[PDB]
C-alpha cells in the first residue's frame, strides 16, 4: 500500500506538464437533468477598411455574436441566450499590388477544419441553476451547416467584387461549464464545442485570381439567415447538498467549507475522529494491496472538475512536503558522497566506512533528558531508514503501508472532499503519520533495532534477551542489508513470548513483519498485538 | 430454466389434443374479401359449429377480419392461444407479405428509436429496424467516425438514401457496426430497434394462392419454410375455410404455445 | 501439381493480388438509386466487412438478355444480382446454367458438318445479337426426319432471336443445323461441373431457376439465392451486410485466367 | 482427381524413358500460325493454305489441325490477342521504330497474366510487387498517372487537374505500365476507347512462340532493366521472301514445338488452381 506514495513521487514530473497547460489555459445527492435544447446562434463580422480611396481593406474578420430567443421545451416557454465565438482561423490575404488603386485585402479570416466554434448557452430553466456542483455533463447535438453568402465590396470604380460560396459543417465535440458576465451578476452556462468540416460550396472572389478556395470567410457567414440552429440533448448530473432523504434543494448555490477555507483547520479533527472506526485485520488486508494511483483515486465520488485533476493536484502538493525534500536530500547526499573522494572529513561516519545513510548531522541536541550518544546516532539513522522504507529497500510490510491504508480508508469515509482538501491531506498525512517508528536489521541470528525516539535494542532471535548494542555494526548492517520495519517491535515481541509462548516459525515471521503471522495473531484477538496495532493506528493521527 | 433429465424408456402419454382444444382459443385472421365472397351473415356461427364438431368448445374460436395485408401489418395484435392468419397472395406485394410473416412468425424484443436526437446502428444480424404506421418513408444516411455521411449530408435529407416509401410496415436491415442518420415521417410512422429472439410458435400463416415466396430471414443465403408457413391453392373461400376447419388438428400440431414472457401491452382472447 | 494430382490425400479425423469482388447488377438498379456516388458508399460499406478499398467492383448490364451475350466474369468472387421477369424464366435459367457451371466448348461449323450430342453433359451453346437455331435430325442413311436436308424451311426451329440459348437434342442422332452465323455463333459445349466462384441472387419473384437440362431434377444450390425487394438500396444493403454468408457459399478456386464463361478449345 | 492441393510427386531415377510422343501429340493437337497480311500479299497465291497444310501433313500433322490466322500488323494484333490453339506460332515482322510495341506484345502473349478489373474513376491504384503491372489495350489508350503521397495529395501533380498528370501512354493499342511499387497513383485513362486491367505475371506461357522475322535481339519481356532473357520460345529469322519463311517454319516444326509445351494452366490437371 506504500507504493502509492512512491508512485506519486515517481509521477510528480507530469505535475509540471499540467501547470504549463493550466497557465496556458488562463452529504450530497445526485440529481439528473436531461434537457432537449435548441442552440440558436450566429457570427459577427468586423470589416475595418484601410485609408486611401477605399480599394483596400485592413481586416475582414470574425467577431463574437450574442443572440436571444425563446423556444418550447416540454411545454415550457424557455428564454435562451447564446454567445458564439470562433478560434483557430486562417488569415488569407489578397494583394492586388503596391499601388493605392489595386484591390488589396490585408487579412481576411476563414474557418476551416483546424478551427473551432465555441457557443455559450444559458436559459432561465431549473437545469441551469443546479449546475454549480456537477458530477457528469455530456451533450449530443445534430450537426448544422453554415454556408457563406454573397458580400459585395464597396469600390467606386469598375466591377464590384463579390465574396460568394464557402460552407462548413459544425459537429458537436465536447461540452463544458462556462460563465456569462452580466452587469451585476455572473451566470453559469454550458459552452459547446463544434468541430468544422469543409463542405462542397467553395468560396471565391470576383475580379480576382481566386477560385476553388474552401472554408467559410468572415464576410457574410450568416448568408442572410437570422440564426444558425442545432437541436440536441444535454445530460447533466448535479450534486445538491442534502442532509436528509426527504428534502432536495431546487437550486445548489450552497456554500461549502472549501468556499471559505483554503487551509483545512478542523478537518484534522474529522480525520482523528474517523480513526476510531478502523478495523484491524481488514486494515492489514488493505495495507497489503499494492495501492496504485488508479486504485487510490478511483473510488472518490468527485465533481466534474475535481476528478479531472485529482491525481495531479495531489502530486503537485506532494512534491513539496518534507517527505519529498528528505528524499531529495538523501539522493543529493548519496550522489555527493559518490561524486568525490575529497570530503570524507566533512562527513563523520558511525560505521566502518562512510555512507550517506550513516552520517551524523545538525542534531541541535536535547539537554532536556539525559541522552546517550548512541541514542542520538540511532535516531539520526532511523530518520533515514524512513527513506529506506520509501526507497523499496525494505523486506517486510512497512509503516508506510499502514499509513497508506489508513489514508485510503479515511478519505473514502470522510465526507470532506474537494479539489484542495485531498491535496495537503494526502501529503500532510504521509508527513505526520506514525512519526515515531522503529526499524530492525537481522544478522547472524542477532537482531539490531533502532528508533526515531532514540531507543535501541540488540537481542537474539532464538530467545528475546537484550544484548549490548554494538553501534558501528548496526550501521554497517543497516547501510546495505535489508531493513525491516518494527511493527511488532522488541518490547511487544518479548511481552508476547513471555505470555503467549510463540514458536520458532512465528517469531521468525514476526521479526520480518510477515503479514500472515500478523493477521493470524490479530484474528486470535491476542491483546498484545492488538494493542500494538492500535497504538500504530492512533499514531496515524494527522 | 433448469436442466430437465428424462428417461428414454418413458411411456408416451395419451393424446392431449382434446384437452388443448378444450382449454385454448383459436383465432382466424382472413381478408375482408373472404367475408365478401362468402356473402352470409351467419358464416361465423357455421364455422363455430363445424369447429365444435372438430372439438373446439363454442366461443373458443374467434374470427378477426383485416382489410388487407398492408393494413393488417400496422401493429398486428394476435389474441388467441393459437393464431392462424389466412394471407391472400399478391405477386406485387411479395416483400410486404414476407415482412408481415417475419413480424408475426418470430418473437421481437423492441425498444423505441428517438432518431431526431440520436444516431443509431445495428449491432448484429438479429438486429433490425421495424417501422410501422400509416406511411413510413425512411431515408438513411450512413456515417463514419468523423460523423460525416457517406454519399449523404447529415444536414440535407434530400441526399439521404431512400430505403422505404409510403409503407405500412417495413423491416430495415443496414450494414452492422455503422452509424446511420435516419429521417422517417414520425407523424405517420414509428420506428423501433428490434432483436429477433426466435420463432413465434403460436402463429401460423396460410398463404392462399401463389407460390412459396416468403423470406422471413434477411440473410440471402436462407429462405426456410417452417411448418408454420402453409400454402394452399384456392378458387372459393368457403373451400378455404372448410380445409382450415377439417385439418385444424394438423395446423395446431405445427404450432406450439407461445412460451415467451412479454412486457408489452396487448389484450388476449383466452379461456 | 499435375504430377501429384492422381495421388491420395491422407488426413486424420482426430486432428484439429488479394480477393476481389464483382457485383453484377441491372442498369435499372442504378437508375432507381439515382445517385452518382453510390459506388463509393458501397465500397466503404464493404470495407466495413473487410474488403480493401480497390477490391470491390461494380459492373452494370442493361438486362438479362444483353448480359447473356458472352458474359465475362472478372473478379475472384462474382455475385450477380438478376432481376426476375416471369416472361424471361428460361433465359434466366440459361444464364445461370452458363454462369454457375464450367463449360468446355469447341468450334462448330454447321455449314459443312453434321453434329450430334454424345452424352447428357453435351449441349450446344449459342450466343450473339440474335440466334435462330433450326435443327433437322437425320437417320443412319443421313436423310432428315420430318425435314429435308436441302430445304431449310422444313427444319425444326428451337430458338428464335435468342441472345443466348443452350440447345439439347436427342443424343446419338446427327443433326443438320441452320444458325444465323452472321449475327451469332454456336459451340459444342461440355458441362464439367459447378463454377463455385459465381453466385446468383434473384431479386424478387419465386424459385424458377433450372440449371440442369434433365427434367427430373431442379437443384437449388447454395450459390442460388433469392430475395424479395422493394427498393434497390435495401437490396444492396442486404448484399453488403451478408457478404460473409454469400462468400461462404462460394469458393475462390474457380477463377480462370480469362473472364470468359467457358473454356474454348480448337 | 485431387485437384485443389499441390501434392509432392516422387520419381525414381533409372526409370526407362517412354517412346517418342511427338507423333501422338501431332495427331492429337492443333497448330495455329499467326502471320501478317503482307505475308499473304507477297505470296500472292489463293491456295497457299492448302499447300502449307499438305506440307504439314508430310511433316505429320493431320490435314485439319493447322490453322492460319491473319492479322494486319503488330499494333492491331495487340488488341485482345486471342490464341486458342494447342500450339501457337506468331510470325512478327520487325520494325526498328516499334521495339517497345513488339516487346509489349511478346510480354503479353509469351507469359501468363492474371488480370483483375480497374476502376480508375473510383479507386487509387498501387502496384504491390515486381510481378504486378497495369496492362491496357484498346483502339487508342492514353494513360496518365499522378503519384500520391501518404496524405493522398499528388506528387508533382494535382489530383483535380489532369493536365498536370504525368503521361505514360499515348494512343497505344497495347501498353504495359510499370510504376513505383507501394505508391498510390490516381489514373487518367481514356476508358471510352480502351480497357485497363491490374495484372500479375504468373509465369511463362509455354504454348506460344514468337518468331521475329528479320530484326535483331531486341525483345525485352521483363520490366527489370537488369534482365533481357531470350527464352526458347522467342526465335529470330532473316528473310527476303515469305515463302522461304513459311518453308522454314514447316520444315522445323518439330523443333518449334519442342521449344514449346502444353499450356500448364490448361488441361484437366490445372483444375481449381486458376483454370481447367
Ligand atoms: C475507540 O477508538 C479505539 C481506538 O481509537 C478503537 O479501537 C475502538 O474500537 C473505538 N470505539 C470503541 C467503541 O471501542
Ligand atoms: C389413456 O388411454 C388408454 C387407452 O385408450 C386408457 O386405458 C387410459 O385410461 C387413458 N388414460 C391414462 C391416464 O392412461
Ligand atoms: C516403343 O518402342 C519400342 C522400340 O521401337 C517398341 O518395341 C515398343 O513396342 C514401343 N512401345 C512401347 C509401349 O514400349
Ligand atoms: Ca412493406
Ligand atoms: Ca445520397
Ligand atoms: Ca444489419
Ligand atoms: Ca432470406
Ligand atoms: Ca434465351
Ligand atoms: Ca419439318
Ligand atoms: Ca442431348
Ligand atoms: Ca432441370
Ligand atoms: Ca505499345
Ligand atoms: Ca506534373
Ligand atoms: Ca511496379
Ligand atoms: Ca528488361
Amino acid at each position: 500500500a506504500s507504493l502509492i506514495y512512491r508512485q506519486l513521487l515517481t509521477n510528480s514530473y507530469t505535475v509540471d506538464l499540467s501547470d504549463e497547460i493550466q497557465e496556458i489555459g488562463s452529504l450530497w445527492k445526485e440529481m439528473q437533468y436531461n434537457r432537449d435544447i435548441t442552440i440558436r446562434f450566429k457570427f459577427a463580422s468586423s470589416i475595418v477598411k484601410s485609408g486611401g480611396l477605399g480599394y483596400k481593406w485592413s481586416e475582414i474578420s470574425f467577431k463574437p455574436a450574442n443572440y436571444q430567443y425563446t423556444y418550447t421545451r416540454d411545454g415550457e416557454e424557455v428564454t435562451a441566450h447564446t454567445t458564439c465565438s470562433v478560434n483557430g482561423m486562417n488569415d488569407f490575404n489578397f494583394n492586388g499590388g503596391s499601388l493605392p488603386t489595386d484591390f488589396v485585402i490585408s487579412r481576411y479570416e476563414v474557418i476551416k477544419e483546424n478551427s473551432y466554434v465555441y457557443v455559450d448557452y444559458w436559459d432561465d430553466s431549473q437545469a441551469f441553476r443546479n449546475m454549480v456542483y456537477v458530477r457528469s455533463l455530456a451533450a449530443n447535438l445534430n450537426s448544422v451547416i453554415c454556408t457563406g453568402g454573397d458580400y459585395s465590396f464597396a469600390l467606386p470604380v469598375g466591377q464590384w467584387p463579390v465574396m460568394t460560396g464557402g460552407a462548413v459543417s459544425l459537429h458537436s465535440a465536447g461540452v463544458t461549464l462556462s460563465t456569462q458576465f452580466t452587469d451585476f451578476v455572473s451566470l453559469n452556462s454550458l459552452r459547446f464545442r463544434f468541430r468544422l468540416t469543409v463542405e462542397e460550396p467553395s468560396f471565391s472572389i470576383t475580379r480576382t485570381r481566386v477560385s476553388r478556395l474552401y472554408g467559410l470567410p468572415a464576410a457574410n457567414p450568416n448568408n442572410g439567415k437570422e440564426y444558425y440552429e442545432v437541436a440536441g440533448r444535454f445530460s447533466l448530473i448535479s450534486l445538491v447538498p442534502s442532509n436528509d432523504d426527504y428534502q432536495t434543494p431546487i437550486t445548489n448555490s450552497v456554500t461549502v467549507r472549501q468556499d471559505l477555507e483554503r487551509q483545512l483547520g478542523e478537518l484534522r479533527e474529522e480525520f482523528n475522529a474517523l480513526s476510531q472506526e478502523i478495523a484491524m485485520s481488514q486494515l492489514i488486508d488493505l495495507a497489503l494491496l499494492p495501492l496504485d494511483m488508479f486504485s487510490m483515486f478511483s473510488g472518490i465520488k468527485s465533481t466534474i472538475d475535481a476528478a479531472k485533476s485529482m491525481a495531479t493536484s495531489v502530486m503537485k502538493k506532494f512534491k513539496k512536503s518534507g517527505l519529498a525534500n528528505s528524499v531529495s536530500t538523501l539522493t543529493d547526499s548519496l550522489s555527493d558522497a559518490a561524486s568525490s573522494i575529497s570530503r570524507g572529513a566533512s562527513i563523520r561516519s558511525v560505521g566502518s566506512s562512510a555512507s550517506a545513510w550513516t552520517d551524523v548531522s545538525t542534531q541541535i541536541t536535547d539537554v532536556s533528558s539525559s541522552v546517550s550518544s548512541i541514542s542520538t546516532q540511532t535516531s539520526t539513522i532511523s530518520r533515514r531508514l524512513r527513506l529506506k522504507e520509501m526507497a523499496t529497500q525494505t523486506e517486510g510490510m512497512n509503516f508506510d503501508d499502514i499509513s497508506a491504508a489508513v489514508l485510503k480508508t479515511k478519505i473514502d469515509r470522510s465526507t470532506q472532499i474537494s479539489p484542495n482538501t485531498l491535496p495537503d491531506i494526502v501529503t500532510e498525512a504521509s508527513e505526520k503519520f506514525i512519526p515515531n517508528r522503529a526499524y530492525r536489521v537481522i544478522n547472524n541470528d542477532e537482531v539490531f533495532e533502532a528508533g526515531t525516539d532514540g531507543r535501541f535494542f540488540a537481542y537474539r532471535v532464538e530467545t528475546f534477551d537484550e544484548i549490548p548494542f554494538d553501534v558501528q555494526k548496526f550501521a554497517d548492517l543497516v547501510t546495505d542489508s535489508p531493513v525491516i520495519s518494527a511493527i511488532i517491535d522488541f518490547k511487544t515481541l518479548k511481552n508476547l513470548n513471555d505470555n503467549y509462548g510463540i514458536s520458532r516459525q512465528q517469531a521468525f515471521n514476526l521479526l520480518r513483519s510477515d503479514p500472515r503471522v500478523l493477521r493470524e495473531f490479530i484474528n486470535q484477538d491476542n491483546p498484545i498485538i492488538r494493542n500494538r496495532i492500535e497504538q500504530l493506528i492512533m499514531q496515524c493521527r494527522l | 430454466n433448469l436442466p430437465i433429465t428424462g428417461s428414454m424408456d418413458t411411456a408416451y402419454a395419451n393424446s392431449t389434443q382434446e384437452e388443448t382444444f378444450l382449454t385454448s382459443t383459436l383465432c382466424l385472421y382472413y381478408p375482408t374479401e373472404a367475408a365478401t365472397e362468402i356473402n352470409d351473415n351467419s358464416w361465423k356461427d357455421t364455422l363455430s359449429q363445424l369447429f365444435l364438431t372438430k372439438g373446439w368448445p363454442t366461443g373458443s374460436v374467434y374470427f378477426k377480419e383485416y382489410t388487407d395485408i398492408a393494413s393488417f401489418s400496422v401493429d398486428p395484435q394476435l389474441y388467441c392461444d393459437y393464431n392462424v392468419v389466412l394471407m391472400k397472395y399478391d405477386a406485387t406485394l411479395q416483400l410486404d407479405m414476407s415482412e408481415l410473416a417475419d413480424l408475426i412468425l418470430n418473437e421481437w424484443l423492441c425498444n423505441p428509436m428517438d432518431i431526431t436526437l440520436y444516431y443509431y446502428q445495428q449491432t448484429d444480424e438479429a438486429n433490425k429496424w421495424i417501422s410501422m404506421g400509416s406511411s413510413c418513408t425512411i431515408k438513411v444516411c450512413p456515417l463514419n467516425t468523423q460523423t460525416l455521411g457517406i454519399g449523404c449530408l447529415t444536414t440535407d435529407t434530400a441526399t439521404f438514401e431512400e430505403v422505404a416509401t409510403a409503407e405500412k410496415l417495413v423491416i430495415t436491415d443496414v450494414v452492422d457496426g455503422v452509424n446511420h442518420k435516419l429521417d422517417v415521417t414520425t407523424a405517420t410512422c414509428t420506428i423501433r430497434n428490434c432483436k429477433k429472439l426466435g420463432p413465434r410458435e403460436n402463429v401460423a400463416v396460410i398463404q392462399v394462392g401463389g407460390s412459396d415466396v416468403l423470406d422471413i430471414t434477411a440473410d440471402p443465403t436462407t429462405a426456410p419454410q417452417t411448418e408454420r408457413m402453409m400454402r394452399i391453392n384456392w378458387k372459393k373461400w368457403w373451400q378455404v375455410f372448410y380445409t382450415v376447419v377439417d385439418y385444424v388438428n394438423q395446423i395446431i400440431q405445427a404450432m406450439s404455445k407461445r412460451s415467451r414472457s412479454l412486457n408489452s401491452a396487448a389484450f388476449y382472447y383466452r379461456i
